[PDB]
């Protein structure tokens, strides 16, 4: 009833679907806050209140799939989160290069949200988007080096991965879990 | 002119690091993936080099025998930057070219094509055994044992004629333990 | 492991999906019988996303 | 089937019949608000463009019609056409 | 020496390029492109639900503009041509030439739902109704800048023989009222790098923009990059200009200090308590055509001693004493403005009373946090004077709890006297 | 008239009022395939209706037969149609068998309203006046031609309609005279449909570089056949490029920068994909000027490159690898030389688009790619239908090629364009060397009886490629009188000639009033008189297909007619 490739992991589209439930800041380009001096949003999964009280260019926070729906039309702009600016990503790059073992504390959704917003909101960034793409690429490459170091220390016992992304984890998950399972089964089998 | 060579190298480094189509950094990806499977080369489509900055392609095609080693050097530097945490060893990377320049048939190649990049086709009628060419020679003076080295780019070197500070007329010898070599093969194209 | 079923949570979610479907339908009948369709589109795709999560959850277990 | 037969054993043929009957019982009792047999790719878009890959004439949907003219293209709610993508009459996404 | 120049709110120069903005405000923005011998004008809106963008080829080369909800007003400063364009296009566009003496120019223009207003460099002040009928001509000090919101008009005057001054009016469909006439404006004019000189060649007054709060209070943002708001303008004997945001200090603070330069604030509108603006980066002070998203800055009362913050921080964090001072002042002034709006103009979104109540909560909390430090220095009188300021009686009980924890029974006694008085 | 260009907004608002809902699909677009401008107009219109989230259907249609079929099977829920690139020149209310009383609703008032709109987006003229004045349901998007030109015909139509004695005789004779002189005008395109949609997007406030590029493409597709219309529209496109171009200068080429310049775009064929030599060699205009279909013209082209200081091997390099110094200096090298060969009209400024690092493409090259995809992209009645199905299906290869995500499909288009133009050129030198063009007194005749690549010319656009290649050659000669031409080609499979009636036109650089195509009604008159079996359902009604045995009687009756 569940396909083999979905049995013990998430598809990248499911990882996207998870990340799309996160709140994001938008500048509305419609006004829905009816003045004191008609259809309302009436949602059941998320905060209905913000969308019914939008005013144009008063920034407000909504769930990301609604922000993408409004940005498919010209009816909002999505404010790129503070970490995704050039200066912040450069600080994270310096952290990654300065601490060879720790992963830098980017948010768990960083690669997923970078991909989403670089595609669907390429015009909304204050910084030039080619630099943001370049530095997101720098971060992924440096973090992949750190992953390849970490996998030399797989155990039958456990492992710790402090600030690894949801996407990076989900990409590694079948390999790490299967190999550690087999190391366990070798070790436990040897016990009397 | 070493500053100019450094700017050529940095131009190629920027080409590897910056060239992108449809949201993918194709040469960063290709170089990383090549490093993972431990083949130290990069296949470059010169349509992309032209599309990036035709000044670089003009420099490359004017004198490839000088420019190709600089491009190889740039690839090594980017390879280290995208696969090693520096401030916590890889060889000289081979450049490989893809092209769609108009073919010159093998009979029409003559003296005006000397040292130009050329595209041609034919039938391989023989393939010689492999042979070892030096990339890095560790070099010693026979009398004073002054040691030096030659780093070689295989696009056309010799041992120095006399000692680089009597010491004999023709004194240098190779230290075969520290010297580095590469595979070379000869083919005949009909 | 097969984790224990969220009985009360699933009961109340299925009630909401029913009532929200009836609401979206009632508004559609109202349109057929101040007008802007955009909140209606958000409600429609909300039920699509939510029904996807329930579908995926049940199919997995 | 919840939406080559010679290769099955006859036990497998009647097994498959019973398992399909079971699936169609699950998406008919309680929980019927969700078509439990629907897709498990998450819904990426609410409206999609779809090119008609085979002709099927004028058919109704809940508040309208499609005339499935060969190599015509719609722009339409995905939830109103998914059944026809699975049945191979519509092309895109 | 001085030259009059045309102004429109937050309009930009051409600089080294062939397109510029005529204006931008809470409604939208207008841009013009030097399309060879003629100009391509585009009018763009932030509320795409209400209004639709449009463009036209302009043969006169309008250099003045103004943009309210109802229509766009255009002007050509050197020829006296003006044009007005309703946004519905159910009412007609219309065009007029207003007379100019030799060397006279239109310096600013503005529009209201029942009026169109034109001010010239010789200080003539011409009013037309919204259909172009001439209604009045005055003479005033030359109107270097001018805007309106609904029926309220706010104009800035200057000459070598009058100095900098302003007027505020509420013209209405009836009961045409004038709140202040040519009172001196306390804004600072620019000092006499070349991008700055280019900007002041375009705009010698150095008014980057000029507008109203969403609740209808006049605002201006001068060459000091300090947002000024005129408080209690509805009663002239109490009116006072409040420097509600030193944006240089706030840019310095939010960037971690480090002598941060080559980032500039381009103001659009204040809304309630939060300046919408473009943060321009680089040598040029003004935004480029692909208009960046207007970032938001909350207002900050200027109580931040830069030397003290340098000593503390050597990313910048604020000592809790300074933070409580700014919180108390900001909450007090914003609560006053909300109270005046609700008394005179009344609610418009229907939640301003809840906002004002929560704001009084922040005010009392800031006073209690100051009171705690005053009690930590064991000063009974500073503590008691702070105790007098609190609004909620229930909040004033917390001052008793603090003065108990700070072992000041004198303060406890005095506060209980205040409780007994406040009970009335 | 029916909707003037000032009030396209009102028709679009009526579309959104009547035929838009989240609930249902309600809007159908019929677009004439084998028409680049109609394609680009439909693409712009579909992007508009996507952004406004309007549920709609696009149907590509070959000709009037398929139109009447597809209209007949529309459900009453469809309360708006858009007819793109056809239908303006035929009485649609009669042809589609409309009775307005079958569609009328809610009269109250001296007024009516109707359960279905039929909006017509067509650039062909003369309009049928039943569409423009008679119908209450047909709603034409007028470029201004009616208000500019047709006041007398308006008055004549309404007075004749009113006029159900000496005065009666005089009036009815007069206005029948006016109308029968307005009809029997030759057919002609006066606008680009894509520019009409662009003016609508200007009214709504929807212009952007994507919609502008589509407008540029649809307009550029007119340039070969309708040079005057392209020259009329080109200034407005320059205005819009400057208005929508960003303000940055010294803009470094960056993988996210879409740029759309006005710059020198020579009249050579696929310059930035061909070699230089091939882009001269396969150009219609260069062939016409140099008479390149013979060895002397070939010698002249070699002479030109030698005089330019370009080695022939360099001239034959594919343009990307072709020498960078030559690519920089090319404008100077042309300026110094092309007047010397009379090729001075090669110099032109045109719209060039370059996106990121993936090359540069002019509107000229891009429409060549799109046309090649339309032409060669993917019992007699059934075989004919299965051929027309291939062309209806080729529409979606041109459509998908408009998207930057699918530039590999555009490169397929480029390759097919080169090989198509090669086939046209070889057929052309066959025609001119074997002197196929028989000079009948009224018009020139050319009939392809046999040869290689004959099975391409059963496509109307490929036949029109060859026709335009011939017409440039005849136009740029001094000895020949400018006369209309008939080009015909046998299909050995269907045993029918496909026949095209082609206008002449002046030399490419000269400037006079336009030349109209009167094969459109002459073919109709011969069809109406004859017992022959001839199809006349193509939207470009100057094209017909006819059985092999009937052609020579048809052409004899045509050359006896005075109508050409
Ligand atoms: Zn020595």
């Amino acid at each position: 009833s569940l396909p083999a490739h979905l049995q013990q992991t998430f598809s990248p589209e499911e990882i996207q679907f998870i990340v799309e439930n996160e709140p994001i800041k938008i500048f509305p380009r419609i006004t829905t806050r009816q003045k004191i001096r008609h259809t309302r949003w009436q949602l059941i999964t998320t905060d209905d209140k913000a969308l019914n009280n939008m005013v144009a260019m008063r920034s407000t926070e909504v769930v990301l799939w609604i922000a993408l729906l409004l940005k498919q039309q010209s009816k909002c702009s999505i404010v790129a989160p503070q970490w995704l600016t050039t200066k912040e990503l450069d600080r994270k790059i310096q952290y990654e290069k300065t601490h060879p073992d720790r992963f830098s504390e980017l948010p768990w959704n960083w690669l997923v949200l970078a991909r989403i917003l670089f595609n669907k909101a390429k015009d909304d960034f204050h910084d030039p988007i080619h630099e943001l793409r370049g530095k997101i690429q720098d971060l992924r490459e440096i973090r992949q080096i750190k992953v390849l170091k970490g996998l030399k220390y797989l155990n039958e016992s456990h492992l710790q991965l402090d600030n690894l992304s949801l996407l990076e984890i989900n990409e590694l998950r079948p390999f790490i879990t299967e190999i550690m399972d087999k190391l366990r089964e070798i070790h436990t089998a040897s016990l009397t | 002119n070493d500053d100019d060579n450094t700017e050529i190298i940095k131009s190629f480094k920027n080409f590897i690091l910056e060239f992108r189509l449809d949201s993918q950094f194709i040469y960063r990806d290709q170089l990383r993936n090549n490093i993972l499977v431990k083949n130290y080369s990069l296949t470059v489509n010169m349509e992309h080099l032209i599309g990036y900055n035709e000044d670089i392609y003009k420099k490359l095609s004017d004198e490839p025998s000088d420019i190709i080693p600089l491009f190889e050097t740039a690839i090594t530097q980017v390879a280290k930057r995208i696969s090693i945490l520096s401030r916590a060893s890889l060889p000289t990377f081979q450049l490989i070219l893809n092209s769609n320049a108009n073919q010159i048939p093998l009979r029409d190649l003559d003296s005006e094509h000397v040292s130009k990049i050329v595209r041609l086709s034919g039938i391989i009628i023989s393939t010689s055994v492999l042979s070892s060419r030096a990339t890095y020679l560790s070099i010693m003076c026979r009398n004073c044992r002054h040691t030096t080295s030659i780093t070689i780019n295989n696009f056309n070197v010799s041992l120095p004629r006399s000692c680089l500070s009597n010491c004999g007329p023709d004194p240098y010898i190779i230290i075969h333990e520290s010297s580095k070599f590469i595979d070379q093969q000869f083919l005949k194209l009909q | 492991e097969l984790l224990p079923y969220p009985h009360q949570l699933m009961k109340r979610l299925l009630n909401r999906i029913s009532m929200q479907s009836q609401l979206i339908e009632n508004i559609s009948m109202g349109f057929l019988d101040n007008e802007s369709k955009l909140p209606l589109l958000c409600m429609e795709t909300e039920l699509e996303r939510l029904k996807f999560v329930i579908r995926s959850y049940i199919r997995c277990r | 089937n919840g939406l080559d037969t010679n290769n099955l054993s006859h036990q497998e043929q009647e097994y498959l019949k019973e398992y399909c009957d079971l699936i169609t019982d699950l998406k008919s009792g309680d929980l019927v608000d969700i078509d439990l047999s629907g897709s498990l790719v998450p819904p990426s878009d609410v409206f999609i463009d779809v090119r008609v890959l085979k002709d099927a004439g004028e058919i109704q949907t809940e508040y309208g019609v499609f005339n499935l003219i060969k190599d015509s293209q719609f722009f339409v709610r995905q939830s109103d056409v998914e059944r026809l993508i699975q049945q191979g009459y519509l092309q895109k996404i | 020496k001085f030259r009059y120049m045309p102004f429109s709110p937050a309009g930009t120069p051409f600089g080294f390029t062939d397109r510029r903005y005529l204006t931008m405000n809470e409604v939208g923005y207008v841009s013009t492109v030097k399309n060879s011998e003629q100009y391509s004008i585009t009018v763009s809106f932030f509320d795409v639900g209400r209004f639709r963008e449009y463009h036209f080829e302009d043969l006169f080369g309008y250099d003045l503009c103004f943009l309210n909800e109802k229509g766009t007003l255009f002007g050509q400063s050197k020829t006296g041509q003006i044009q007005y364009r309703p946004h519905d296009s159910i009412h007609s566009n219309w065009t007029k030439i207003i007379p100019l003496q030799a060397g006279e120019r239109i310096t600013s223009v503005a529009a209201t739902p029942v009026r169109v207003i034109v001010g010239t460099s010789l200080g003539y002040f011409r009013s037309f109704n919204q259909f172009g009928v001439p209604f009045a001509v005055e003479k005033t000090s030359p109107i270097v800048a001018l805007t309106a919101q609904n029926y309220r008009v706010f104009s800035v005057h200057y000459s070598q023989f009058h100095g900098l001054s302003y007027s505020l009016s509420e013209l209405g469909t009836s009961s045409k009222r004038y709140y202040k006439r040519e009172c001196p404006l306390p804004m600072s004019l620019p000092n006499i790098k070349d991008a700055n000189l280019d900007y002041y060649n375009f705009n010698p007054m150095g008014i980057k923009s000029l507008f109203f709060s969403s609740y209808g209070d006049p605002c201006i943002f001068g060459s000091d990059n300090t947002l000024l708001l005129l408080s209690k303008w509805r009663s002239p004997e109490e009116s006072k200009w409040l420097p509600i945001l030193d944006s240089n200090m706030e840019i310095w603070k939010m960037s971690g200090g480090k002598e941060t330069t080559d980032i500039h604030v381009w103001p659009l509108a204040l809304a309630y308590d939060t300046l919408n603006c473009i943060l321009v980066k680089g040598k040029h002070i003004w935004p480029e055509f692909p208009l960046p998203l207007p970032s938001e800055m909350e207002i900050r009362m200027p109580v931040f001693v830069k030397s003290k913050l340098l000593e503390e921080n050597k990313e910048i964090q604020i000592p809790v004493s300074m933070a409580a001072e700014e919180e108390y002042l900001r909450s007090k002034v914003l609560s006053e403005l909300l109270t005046d709006t609700l008394e005179n103009d009344g609610e418009m979104y229907g939640n301003e009373n809840e906002v004002l109540a929560a704001l009084n909560g922040a005010y009392d909390k800031a006073l209690l946090r100051l009171f705690a430090s005053a009690c930590s220095d064991q000063n009974v009188e500073k503590a008691l004077s702070l105790a007098h300021e609190l609004k909620q009686d229930r909040a004033l009980t917390a001052a008793v709890k603090i003065s108990e924890r700070a072992e000041l029974p004198s303060l406890v006694k005095k506060i209980n006297n205040i409780r007994e008085a406040r009970y009335e | 008239m029916y909707y003037g260009i000032s009030q396209f907004s009102e028709a679009y608002n009526k579309i959104l009022r009547n035929s838009s809902s989240h609930s249902s699909c309600q809007l159908v677009i019929f677009v004439s395939c084998l028409n680049i401008d109609a394609l680009c107009a439909t693409k712009m219109l579909s992007l508009l209706f996507k952004k406004q989230l309007v549920q709609s259907q696009i149907v590509p249609i070959f000709g009037y037969s398929e139109l009447r079929r597809h209209y007949s099977q529309l459900d009453d829920n469809i309360n708006s149609l858009l007819l793109v690139g056809f239908g303006g020149v035929i009485d649609l209310e009669a042809f589609l068998e409309i009775d307005p009383q079958e569609y009328v609703i809610d009269t109250d008032s001296g007024e009516q309203s109707f359960r279905r709109d039929i909006y017509v987006l067509d650039a062909h003229r003369p309009w049928n006046l039943d569409n423009i004045f008679g119908s209450q349901i047909i709603q034409c998007f007028d470029d201004g031609t009616v208000d500019d030109t047709l006041g007398e015909q308006k008055e004549a139509y309404y007075k004749l309609l009113e006029l159900d004695r000496k005065q009666r005789k005089k009036q009815i004779h007069e206005y029948e005279g006016v109308l029968e002189e307005y009809y029997s005008q030759g057919t002609t395109v006066v606008n680009s449909i894509s520019a009409q949609i662009y003016s609508l997007l200007s009214a709504i406030g929807e212009t952007n570089l994507s919609n502008l590029w589509l407008n540029i493409l649809g307009t550029t597709s007119l340039d070969i056949a309708y040079a005057q219309v392209y020259n009329r529209l080109y200034p407005l496109l320059q205005d819009e490029v400057k208005r929508l171009t960003p303000s940055s200068r010294n803009s470094v080429k960056t993988p996210d920068t879409l740029t759309l310049n006005i710059q020198p775009d020579y009249y050579l064929f696929l310059l930035r994909h061909s070699s230089l030599y091939d882009s001269f060699y396969y150009s219609n205009y260069v062939n016409a000027k140099l008479s390149l279909w013979n060895e002397n013209g070939k010698k002249r082209l070699h002479k030109m490159f030698a005089r330019m200081g370009i080695p022939l091997s360099t001239a034959q390099e594919t343009w990307l690898y072709m020498d960078h110094s030559i690519k920089r200096e090319l404008g100077i090298i042309f300026d110094k030389n092309l007047d010397r060969y009379g090729l001075q009209d090669i110099i032109r400024d045109g719209f060039v688009r370059t996106l990121g690092y993936r090359g540069s493409i002019s509107a000229s090259e891009f429409v060549e790619a799109l046309t090649a995809l339309l032409e060669v992209g993917n019992n007699s009645a059934q075989k004919l239908t299965n051929l027309r199905k291939r062309w209806v299906s080729n529409f979606w290869l041109s459509w998908d090629a408009l998207d930057d995500r699918k530039v590999e499909l555009l490169n397929r288009g480029i390759q097919l364009a080169q090989d198509l133009q090669r086939a046209i050129f070889n057929t052309g030198v066959a025609i001119l060397e074997k002197k196929l063009i028989k000079h009948l007194r009224i018009y020139r005749l050319c009939v392809l009886q046999d040869g290689p690549d004959l099975d391409l010319y059963r496509n109307p656009l490929t036949l029109l490629r060859l026709g335009n290649w011939l017409i440039e050659c005849c136009a740029e000669s001094e000895d020949k009188q400018l006369l209309p031409m008939v080009l015909a080609s046998i299909d050995e499979n269907t045993d029918t000639y496909l026949v095209a009636g082609l206008t002449p036109r002046y030399p490419r650089g000269l400037d006079k009033k336009p030349i109209l195509n009167n094969f459109s009604m002459a073919f109709q008159q011969i069809t109406a008189e004859t017992d022959a079996k001839v199809r006349i359902d193509n939207f470009e009604s100057s094209i017909i297909e006819i059985r092999r045995e009937d052609l020579s009687p048809f052409l004899e009756k045509l050359t006896l007619s005075g109508l050409l």
